[PDB]
């Protein structure tokens, strides 16, 4: 029925600074637009009702602004405790059908970082077992965009690892990921040179992290 | 009307139940 | 001024039902009204339905057609949440949330829809799969920071099911520098994530680095040594 | 050798099609214009068995004005009107005349009092399907308006003075038809729906509820009742329960003209030479016959 929409999807702001978040219904929703603040691990908590209206205990920084189908989220200086989710929520229509936005994402603008990469063969452990699982890890980089390619034997794979990134480091403002090729104990033997090439912004060059198994 | 819910409420309080239109009346 | 805590994490099998309790405290019951919102992982908040406790009526999303079912108790002022005939991606953290409609026994009632008092969420998962403690595997030190100075390590912990799992170095005495990574769910079911850590080279050989996985659901503590050699 | 005459009618106020066809209308009109965001309503089935059947649609909030309106005579058919002085509303009819419309009428739904009616011309009128029947609702029509004014501060207010000069006059008229030596007493509701119990209106598309007590504790200044603004309520056009949105701007408000009663008697095996009368109400269709208690249709022959 009511699509809610935000932008942008993320934003980079640096600590101190303002913010302003974008939330757009498909058509009219008058006042009654909602925002709330999301940690991860945590419950969502409401910031803004009536498009306008800061809810009891929440600082006066946040300002909600907007009616119809175009609403703002203001956040006049940025604090530690900011950078998190937030979503914007319609319940205009009746009988109700309510519905969120899918969020935009505060994070803080830092200087770019090159990640450090290694990689890591499958133990003797996990190979007794069957299968073979390769790590690649990229280390403490900036910003959260990287590119990881699997090479077996110099032939490119696709189709056969998982990503999984860490959420911003609450220290130096950076991320990490891990991508992890599974193939089984059968196909692991069957090669020899296995690579990760790592692409990044903070890298002038390529970094490509690999092993000859056993 | 609901005479019957009407009736024992009322009556519960020392009256009659009966209705007044949709309503519930206790005499 | 209410506190809402709802019942512990639920494991379910696909074609069953689930029931979430949300007990709610602080105020009278029947001046609010109560919502559930579900997010499953890594996706964001969706509405699924609210109750009118006063009234004793409950509306919901028209994609859960005849599946779910929001009732209250105002006898223990508790509110419940049905889903019926579940699936693997019906799996997902539920949220009960509610607001203050005014003096409802009075007859007034804003019929507020905003979200002020939320419960802590409850996880439910959804899988033919059965529970298992996770295999721990080591991910030792070889190339990394070349010649030494800084070297990476870490524990592979996998095929878990189901979430969550706890990762710690050394008991807890390292955090710095550790990395645990989001799980990720395979197509066999089951869980996998790798923990790791930067450490000084020359640290190896005269002091040792355990992984911890703790893993509740199988009742499973696996300590694991990380050696170099 | 011929000779004219008068054509003479008999009239009854309580068996009026009118009374029922206006009741339909009012009904319609709201069905179409007041809908609650949500109804509550008894499905049931032969055998006795009910189940709550619930509806919910679209109700915007509407701020409307009073339309009046009346009921016109169709083709072949014609409208008859009572002239007689303090006519009974049963009986035959002395001066009659022939209208093609009724008078204006700004209908309103409520208990108790009647609102924005029309007034007696001579003294305050009351009238029974039977006076001896307690089961049957005493219509007051009286001559002069006390004016109402309410606001959303959940208080209304009305003219003491005014008002007992009025209680005083209906209850010389009582006297005039249960006895001048009975003593005449005016007692609160004696319950019921909260509809029943206390004086409720709608006004500009609110539901007030407004405690009546004051109004009714007589023995033969402003006075402020304590009233309030409902969103659930029991409906009045038939059986269940209703919510509607909340008030809009805020500092809801309201005039109107108290121009009638329904009263109760209550039934009385004792002897003791006194009638008591309580607030009554609640079935509609005795606020339309207040109304249309002086016209008659009938086909032209
Ligand atoms: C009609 O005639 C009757 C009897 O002659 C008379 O009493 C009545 O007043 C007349 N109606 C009128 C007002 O013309
Ligand atoms: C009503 O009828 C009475 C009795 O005939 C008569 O006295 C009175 O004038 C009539 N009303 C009028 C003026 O039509
Ligand atoms: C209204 O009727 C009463 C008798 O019930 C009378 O005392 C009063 O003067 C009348 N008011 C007027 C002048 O219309
Ligand atoms: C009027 O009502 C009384 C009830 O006390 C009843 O006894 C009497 O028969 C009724 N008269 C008529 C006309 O039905
Ligand atoms: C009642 O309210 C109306 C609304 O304008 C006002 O004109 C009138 O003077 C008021 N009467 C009273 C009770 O003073
Ligand atoms: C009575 O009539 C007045 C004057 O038109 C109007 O303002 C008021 O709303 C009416 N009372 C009702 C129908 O509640
Ligand atoms: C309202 O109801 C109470 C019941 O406790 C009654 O005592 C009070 O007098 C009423 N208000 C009025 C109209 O005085
Ligand atoms: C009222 O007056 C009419 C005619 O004057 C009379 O027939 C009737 O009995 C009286 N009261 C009733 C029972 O309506």
């Amino acid at each position: 029925d009511i699509v809610m929409t935000q932008s942008p999807a993320t934003l980079s702001v640096s600590p101190g600074e303002r913010a302003t978040l974008s939330c757009r219904a498909s058509e009219s929703v008058s006042s009654d637009l909602a925002w709330y603040q999301q940690k991860p691990g945590q419950a969502p908590r409401l910031l803004i009702y009536g498009a306008s209206t800061r809810a009891t205990g929440v600082p006066a920084r946040f300002s909600g602004s907007g009616s119809g189908a175009e609403f703002t989220l203001t956040i006049s200086s940025l604090q530690s405790e900011d950078f998190a989710v937030y979503y914007c929520q319609q319940y205009n229509n009746w009988p109700p059908r309510y519905t969120f936005g899918q969020g935009t994402r505060l994070e803080i603008k830092r200087t770019v970082a090159a990640p450090s990469v290694f990689i890591f063969p499958p133990s003797d452990e996990q190979l007794k077992s069957g299968t073979a699982s390769v790590v690649c890890l990229l280390n403490n980089f900036y910003p959260r965009e990287a590119k990881v390619q699997w090479k077996v034997d110099n032939a490119l794979q696709s189709g056969n690892s998982q990503e999984s990134v860490t959420e911003q480091d609450s220290k130096d403002s950076t991320y990490s990921l891990s991508s992890t090729l599974t193939l089984s104990k059968a196909d692991y033997e069957k090669h020899k040179v296995y690579a990760c090439e790592v692409t990044h912004q903070g890298l002038s060059s390529p970094v490509t992290k690999s092993f000859n198994r056993g | 009307x609901n005479l019957h819910f009407c009736q024992l409420r009322c009556k519960s309080l020392g009256l009659l139940g009966k209705c007044a239109g949709s309503f519930c009346a206790c005499x | 001024e209410v506190q809402l805590v709802e019942s512990g994490a639920e494991v379910k099998k696909p074609g069953s039902s689930v029931k979430v309790s949300c007990k709610a405290s602080g105020d009278t019951f029947i001046r609010y009204s109560f919502t559930w919102v579900r997010q499953a992982p890594g996706q964001g908040l969706e509405w699924m339905g609210r109750i009118i406790t006063i009234l004793d009526v409950a509306h919901y999303a028209p994609h859960l057609q005849g599946r779910v079912t929001i009732t209250a108790d105002k006898s223990t002022s508790t509110v419940y949440l049905e889903l019926r005939n579940l699936r693997s991606d019906d799996t997902a953290v539920y949220f009960c949330a509610g607001v203050y409609e005014g003096e409802a026994d009075e007859g007034e009632y804003d019929n507020n829809g905003f979200l002020k008092h939320w419960g802590q969420g409850t996880l439910v998962t959804v899988s033919s799969a059965s529970t298992k403690g996770p295999s721990v595997f080591p991910l030792a030190p070889s190339s990394k920071s070349t010649s030494g100075g800084t070297a990476a390590l870490g524990c592979l912990v996998k095929d878990y099911f189901p979430e969550p799992v706890t990762v710690s170095w050394n008991s807890g005495a390292l955090t710095s520098g550790v990395h645990t990574f989001p799980a990720v769910l395979q197509s066999s079911g089951l869980y996998s994530l790798s923990s790791v850590v930067t450490v000084p080279s020359s640290s190896l050989g005269t002091q040792t680095y355990i992984c911890n996985v703790n893993h509740k659901p199988s009742n499973t503590k696996v300590d694991k040594k990380v050696e170099p050699k | 050798e011929v000779k004219l005459e008068n054509v003479t009618e008999n009239f009854n106020m309580w068996k009026n099609n009118m009374v029922e066809q206006m009741h339909e209308d009012i009904i319609s009109l709201w069905d179409q214009s007041l809908k609650p965001c949500v109804k509550l309503t008894p499905l049931c089935v032969g055998a006795g068995s009910c189940n709550t059947s619930v509806i919910t649609q679209a109700c915007p909030k509407v701020s409307f004005e009073p339309i009046p309106i009346h009921y016109c005579a169709p083709a072949g058919f014609a409208i008859l009107k009572c002239n007689d002085k303090k006519f009974n509303g049963t009986g035959p009819c002395t001066n009659v005349s022939t209208v093609q419309c009724t008078h204006g009428i700004r209908p309103v739904v409520s208990t108790q009092l009647l609102l924005n009616g029309s007034l007696a011309e001579e003294e305050i009128v009351i009238r029974s399907e039977n006076f001896t029947n307690n089961a049957k609702t005493i219509i007051v029509q009286l001559n002069e308006s006390v004016v109402i004014n309410c606001t959303g501060a959940g208080h209304c207010n009305l003219s003491k003075t005014q008002w007992e000069n009025t209680l005083e006059q209906i209850a010389i008229k009582l006297k005039e038809q249960f006895g001048n030596n009975k003593t005449i007493i005016f007692n609160p509701s004696s319950g019921g729906d909260p509809e029943i119990v206390t004086h409720s209106f709608n006004c500009g598309g609110e539901f007030f509820y407004c405690n009546s007590t004051q109004l009714f504790t007589w023995n033969d200044r402003n006075i402020t009742l304590p009233c309030r603004i409902k969103q659930i309520i029991n409906m009045w056009q038939e059986v269940g329960k209703a919510m509607y949105a909340p008030p809009i701007r805020g500092q809801i408000r309201c005039s109107s003209n108290i121009t009638g009663l329904l009263l109760t008697r209550d039934g009385g095996k004792d002897t003791n030479g006194t009638e008591i009368f309580r607030p009554g109400g609640g079935d509609m269709r005795d606020n339309w016959r207040s109304e249309l208690y002086k016209y008659k249709v009938v086909k032209i022959e």
